[PDB]
């Protein structure tokens, strides 16, 4: 059928206003509804339904800013929401103590995501604490956590970091070596990329490896030719119609991103068949309410709306901006961070 | 639904 | 002790327990971005959760409070967090503490919190005596739950468990031969075990999996871990392979054979076999094959590796 652009834009501005206790279970990731709701509005050109000044000052109060005596430095970043009871600072004073307030390495990423697709310059941003937490983060063996305090661990959290240090445009963030090791042994047998080694490959983690190693710009140092066939081979054979996440799984919507996205810094996303894949993804759009879902039928959410737009967008759907594929902002945003990028180098 | 976090 | 839906149930707000301890609100500034709405129960709980928090009363109450707030949010990972603080400060039963987080997993089996805390326990015990069980039941409601394979992965290796586990995975292949999350499990335990350089583990396992093809030739998981467990030595080295695949094409044909037999075609000319022209023409013959009539949907991929195979072996 057809692309419901404007129902989606409503369906994104919903999102920012407010939400059923129902998504109670978000809470704590409110900043990456955030994120998926702006960065979709951003996607399909129309921010300018929302006031970039009040959500930045929004943004920045979730910021966990070093207190006076900095003994805080090592849990510096951004918080998923307010919902320690912290009071609202746009990160205009010092950081205020507290026994368990820190910040998320998810919500960092996806924080300095929003305050760039929203025009910011992070100069609010304390750039070192926040790079200064991120490594707080990295384990032994490369990977990272999501918080100081302590969490699993996996590759979900290696793109993260990565995404941070390539927005702050700093890698003092992580030990790269040792991410790239993990990246490395994360690599199943049957050539896809695990979230850690051992484990089943899967499509959301070998976006998060290839698409880590992309924003690194160590691709091709890391694999060989014959890897990186492999690992093609390995990504292309998710396309049943949409695409799955793992051999023998019902395709998702979120995975024409997640996967697509991959083939996509592969260089062979050109090599799939398009209107399958647009066919199954537009077949879980939400033509009342807008959004899209994971299957057809079903109800649409956030993460699905959004990645299925951008699932479009790597299609070059009429009416989408082309997403950055490695960073996951739109390319429109991609620059607007090389000039940021450039300024400051002065 | 996905749960990523 | 006192249940959120109990008909007796009292807010904290009323409960004298509670009348020294000031709520602490939460507060999302002039213009809340993505604001939940919460109930006058949700609302009250938490509102005394960020009040003990924010004062790290490592409480008796404070412990039974997390429980309320679970309850309400299982994905809160401060409150999972606090609540092991306070298992450790009031030295509870963490015994007790296992069967409370077995019933919440089995209720919320995606859930991440619940699973990195059961994992917690286990290394705090340094008892995995009940986990590959516990793990066997999740995986009945979902035998490819990510978060239950790699939770027993971790346990396997942790405590080096694998003396019954190649039994496990051979019985869950029986249920469901296609179950791709067994099938990597089979590569870890053998991996990680007497490994694929024993001749009579690699033929062992070669010959298993084709036996398991011949039960259902398309089934991509057993197609890749027959490749990837040779892939790695040579394909071009196995001679017998070759010859045993050509003869399955004409009754247990699939896209995936076709691919396996470009594969080991590519593997001789990368190894400057005998016939290297006659060889890629093979090749190229069978990647038409696939684009053409075998896996369609793959059509400008297969044509895209024929254009490789030809640009580098002419
Ligand atoms: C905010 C943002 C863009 C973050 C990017 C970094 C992350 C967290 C990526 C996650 C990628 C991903 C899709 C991971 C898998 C999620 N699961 C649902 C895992 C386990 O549950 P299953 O039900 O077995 O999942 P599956 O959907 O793979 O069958
Ligand atoms: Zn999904």
């Amino acid at each position: 059928l057809d692309f419901l652009r404007d129902r989606h834009v409503r369906f994104f501005q919903r999102c920012l206003q407010v939400l059923p206790e129902r998504y109670s279970s978000l809470e704590t990731s409110r900043l990456t509804i955030a994120f998926f709701a702006l960065s979709g509005l951003d996607m399909l050109d129309s921010l300018d339904v929302v006031n970039k000044d009040d959500i930045i000052e929004w943004i920045y109060s979730l910021q966990v800013l070093p207190t006076e005596d900095r003994s805080n430095l090592d849990r510096c970043g951004f918080r998923g929401s307010s919902y320690l009871g912290i009071p609202f600072n746009p990160s205009k004073n010092p950081g205020t103590a507290h026994p368990y307030d820190s910040g998320h390495i998810a919500m960092t990423y996806t924080g300095l995501s929003c305050l760039i697709i929203l025009g910011d310059d992070l100069s609010r941003v304390d750039k070192e604490a926040c790079l200064a937490g991120l490594r707080a983060l990295q384990l032994e063996d490369g990977s990272f956590c999501a918080v100081p305090e302590g969490s699993e661990n996996d590759m979900r959290f290696v793109y993260c970091a990565s995404c941070i240090c390539y927005m702050l445009n700093n890698w003092s963030g992580m030990d790269m070596k040792k991410a790239i090791s993990y990246i490395r042994r994360s690599m199943s047998y049957d050539n896809g990329l695990a979230q850690g080694a051992g484990l089943e490959s899967h499509g959301g983690s070998t976006f998060c490896g290839i698409a880590s190693l992309c924003l690194m710009g160590k691709l091709e140092e890391v694999f060989s030719e014959k890897e990186l066939n492999r690992i093609k081979r390995w990504c292309i054979m998710r396309q049943q119609n949409g695409y799955h996440g793992r051999p023998n799984k019902p395709v998702d919507t979120c995975y024409s991103f997640w996967v697509g996205a991959t083939l996509k810094l592969l260089k062979i996303f050109q090599y799939t068949n398009f209107e399958k894949n647009r066919n199954y993804i537009l077949s879980t759009q939400d033509r009342l309410v807008g959004g899209f879902a994971k299957w057809p039928d079903s109800h649409p959410d956030a993460l699905h709306a959004y990645f299925g737009i951008c699932g479009l967008s790597l299609m070059e759907e009429s009416g989408i901006c082309k997403v950055h594929p490695a960073l996951n902002v739109s390319t429109r945003t991609s620059e607007r961070l090389r000039d940021l990028h450039q300024s400051w180098k002065t | 639904k996905c749960v990523i976090f | 002790f006192l249940s959120l839906d109990s008909p007796t149930y009292v807010l904290y707000r009323d409960r004298a327990e509670w009348a020294d301890i000031d709520p602490v609100p939460q507060n999302d500034g002039p213009s809340p971005v993505v604001q939940i709405i919460y109930s006058e129960k949700f609302r009250d709980v938490y509102d005394y959760f960020r009040a003990v928090l924010q004062r790290d009363e490592r409480s008796e109450r404070a412990f039974k409070l997390t429980r309320d707030a679970i309850e309400l949010n299982a994905a809160n990972y401060t409150v999972w967090h606090f609540r092991r603080v306070l298992l450790r400060s009031l030295q509870k039963d963490l015994q007790e503490e296992m069967n409370y987080i077995i019933a919440i997993i089995e209720e919320q089996p995606k859930n991440y919190q619940v699973w990195h805390h059961r994992r917690v326990l286990v290394e705090w015990l340094k008892d995995p005596s009940q986990e590959l069980e516990f793990i066997a039941d999740i995986l009945n409601q979902d035998a490819k739950n990510y978060h239950a394979w790699q939770h027993r992965q971790w346990v396997i290796q942790e405590f080096r468990l694998w003396d019954n586990e190649l039994q496990y995975v051979d019985q869950l292949l029986k249920e469901d031969v296609r179950n791709n999350s067994v099938w990597n499990q089979r590569h870890f335990v053998i991996s990680n075990t007497t490994g694929y350089s024993d001749r009579a583990v690699l033929e062992r396992e070669v010959q298993y999996t084709l036996e398991m093809i011949k039960l259902v030739p398309h089934n991509e998981s057993a197609w890749n871990y027959l490749k990837g467990i040779l892939q790695d030595r040579g394909l071009s080295r196995y001679p017998n392979l070759l010859n045993q695949l050509l003869d399955l094409q004409p009754s247990h044909s699939s896209p995936y054979l076709i691919a396996f037999l470009v594969d080991i075609y590519e593997d001789m000319l990368e190894n400057q076999c005998d016939n290297k022209e006659d060889i890629l023409n093979k090749a190229l013959e069978l990647c038409e094959i696939l684009a053409k009539e075998k896996d369609t949907i793959r059509k400008e991929y297969w044509r895209y590796i024929g254009r490789s195979l030809q640009s580098k072996h002419s």
